Formats: structure tokens, sequence, C-alpha cells
């Protein structure tokens, strides 16, 4: 679960530079 | 009347020390791959 | 112009634009020492790094000087640890190995297996048909 | 089908042990030479074990060995005995199965 929230976070991440 | 001597068998019981796991791992390396992937993208 | 500016970003967009162009033109060495120039500027600053290391050496495959791969991927597993562990490092040794020994049947095993996990942009897939072509050429000599 | 249409015998390396061959050809083998109506006409079932005991250096291997290629055989499957068993559980039940 650690896992899938750490990419969960990349990925919203990856979203707000992508901006 | 007798003694005896003792031999062994087995690691766990179903499963075996060549397999031990062997899917707990292995997907979980899937997840790791993505992330390294998705980091790639965020840091460039 | 950008390198006088000590913009070291537009430099490096430029000159990776320039590398690029030069070694799809067949001019691998000067597209090798470009890359060692964006490697150099980058030192210290790490993905794009890899690339760097990894274009590097695949020009100097196209020129058939697999030793200078060989030092160019020993100085990038020394001098950068990420590309010591990367998949790009591990491809360039293959891909030296593969050259070294004349197996372009292998070389291109290893082609499609790193085009499994890291897909082949079209300059890289231009770059490794060309080693390819060269491996089998000395086959066919 | 079961033997080759090119095979007589002469030529295998075997020698010495001819009664033998023809009590083994007659008991394992005769029943698969047919078409298989017959047999099921007759009311008689396959064989499905074979036996060979001897003293020591007698020449079995060797007839192991050779009547695979000597008779048209699918290529037999050979196991020696101590490599079936195996470290963890169920292994070896499984390999045997
Ligand atoms: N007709 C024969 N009878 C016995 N041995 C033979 C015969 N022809 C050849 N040999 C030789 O004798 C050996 C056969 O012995 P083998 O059957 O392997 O021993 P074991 O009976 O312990 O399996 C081989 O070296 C083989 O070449």
């Amino acid at each position: 679960s650690r896992t899938a929230e750490l990419q969960a976070e990349i990925d919203d991440t990856v979203g707000i530079m992508r901006d | 009347g007798q003694q005896i001597f003792s031999q062994a068998l087995l690691n766990a019981n179903r499963r075996g020390e060549a397999k031990t796991a062997l899917a707990e791992v292995q997907a979980r390396h899937q997840e790791l791959l993505k992330l390294e992937k998705s980091m790639a993208e965020l840091t460039q | 112009w950008y390198a006088q500016d000590q913009s070291v970003a537009l430099s490096n967009k430029c000159f990776i634009k320039c590398a690029d162009l030069k070694a799809l033109d067949g001019q691998y060495i000067e597209a090798s020492d470009i890359y060692s120039k964006l490697i150099k500027s980058s030192m210290g600053n790490q993905w794009s790094l890899k690339d760097y290391f990894l274009k590097k050496g695949l020009c100097q495959l196209a020129a058939t000087d697999a030793v200078a791969a060989a030092r160019t991927l020993q100085e990038g597993q020394s001098e950068d640890p990420n590309f010591a562990d990367s998949r790009e490092s591990n491809f360039l040794k293959s891909l030296i190995d593969a050259v070294n020994e004349g197996d372009s049947e292998q070389l291109s095993e290893h082609c499609k297996e790193f085009d499994n996990f890291m897909r082949l942009d079209k300059w890289k897939i231009t770059i490794l048909n060309k080693i390819k072509e060269s491996i089998q050429q000395q086959e066919d000599d | 089908a079961v033997i080759r249409p090119d095979f007589k015998f002469e030529d295998l390396g075997v020698g010495g042990l001819d009664k033998e061959f023809t009590k083994i050809f007659r008991r394992a083998f005769a029943s698969r030479i047919f078409p298989p109506s017959v047999i099921e006409k007759l009311g008689i079932s396959h064989v499905k074990g074979l036996l060979l005991y001897g003293p020591p250096g007698t020449g079995k291997t060797l007839i192991a060995r050779k009547i695979g290629t000597m008779l048209n055989a699918k290529e037999p499957k050979i196991v020696n005995g101590p490599e079936i068993l195996s470290k963890y559980v169920g292994s070896s039940e499984e390999n045997i199965r």
C-alpha cells in the first residue's frame, strides 16, 4: 500500500510539473 | 533395545525455498519499475 | 552563443539537436565529442546524462570503435552511479559485447529486449541498424 | 507402427541371447501387431510391465540402450533411480507423476 501511495503522489506531481 | 539416526526433509511445507514467495517479489519489481519510469518523467 | 551567456540549459538543448543530427548524418565521431561536452556540462547537475552516455557509446559503435564505447561505459559507470545501475548502461554493455563477438543476431535480441522496457526512438533505431550493418558487413567480408 | 519395416536383429550387437529375445517379442509386442479390432474381439488385455534381472554384467543395459533405436520406438525416457528424490516436500511424488 505504501508503494502504491508513493506512485500516486509521483503521478500527481508529474501532472503539476507538466502544468 | 535399539538407537536411531535422523534425516531432514522439506524447508517450509507446501512452498519451497527454491520458489520461496516467487510472486510477492516479482510483481513488486514490476511496481518498482513503474515507479522508476514515472520518476524519469517527473525529473525530466 | 548560449554557452558564452552561461545558459548551460539552452546550450545543452542546442548541442543535443546538433549531436543528434550529426550522428544521423554519419559524423559519428563529432557527435560523440558533442555528447562528451553535454556530459561534462551535465555532470554534478542525470536522466539526460544516461541518455548522453548511451548515445555517445552508440555513436562510437557506429564508428566501429568498440574500445571507445567500452571506455565511455567505464567512465559513465565510475562517474555517475545512476548510469552504473541503469538499463542504458547494461544495454550499451550488451551492445559492446555483441559487437566484439560479431554476432548481429545477439545485437538484434538485445535491441528487442531493450525496446520492450524502454521504447527505442527513431534516432536509436537508425544508429543501431548502422551498427548491425557494420557487424554483418564484417561477417560478409 | 510398432516395429520398423527395415530390421532383422542380425545387425544389433546383442548376441548369444536369442531365446530370451524371442520370448520377449512374443509376450510383449505381439499383441500390438494386428489391427486393434481383433484384440477386443478376442477379449485379451495388453501387458504393462516387464522385468529383467541377472548377475552383474550380462548385457541387460545394452538391450535397453539399443531397443529404442532398433524397433522404431518413441525415444524412451530414461531415469536413474536415485535421481527421483528431491529436497522440498512433494517434489518427488510430483516428479513421478
Ligand atoms: N551379448 C553380450 N552380453 C554381455 N555383455 C556384452 C554383450 N555384448 C557386448 N557386451 C559388453 O558387456 C557390457 C554389458 O554389460 P551391462 O549389461 O552394461 O552390465 P549390467 O548387466 O551390470 O548392466 C558392455 O560393455 C557391452 O559392450
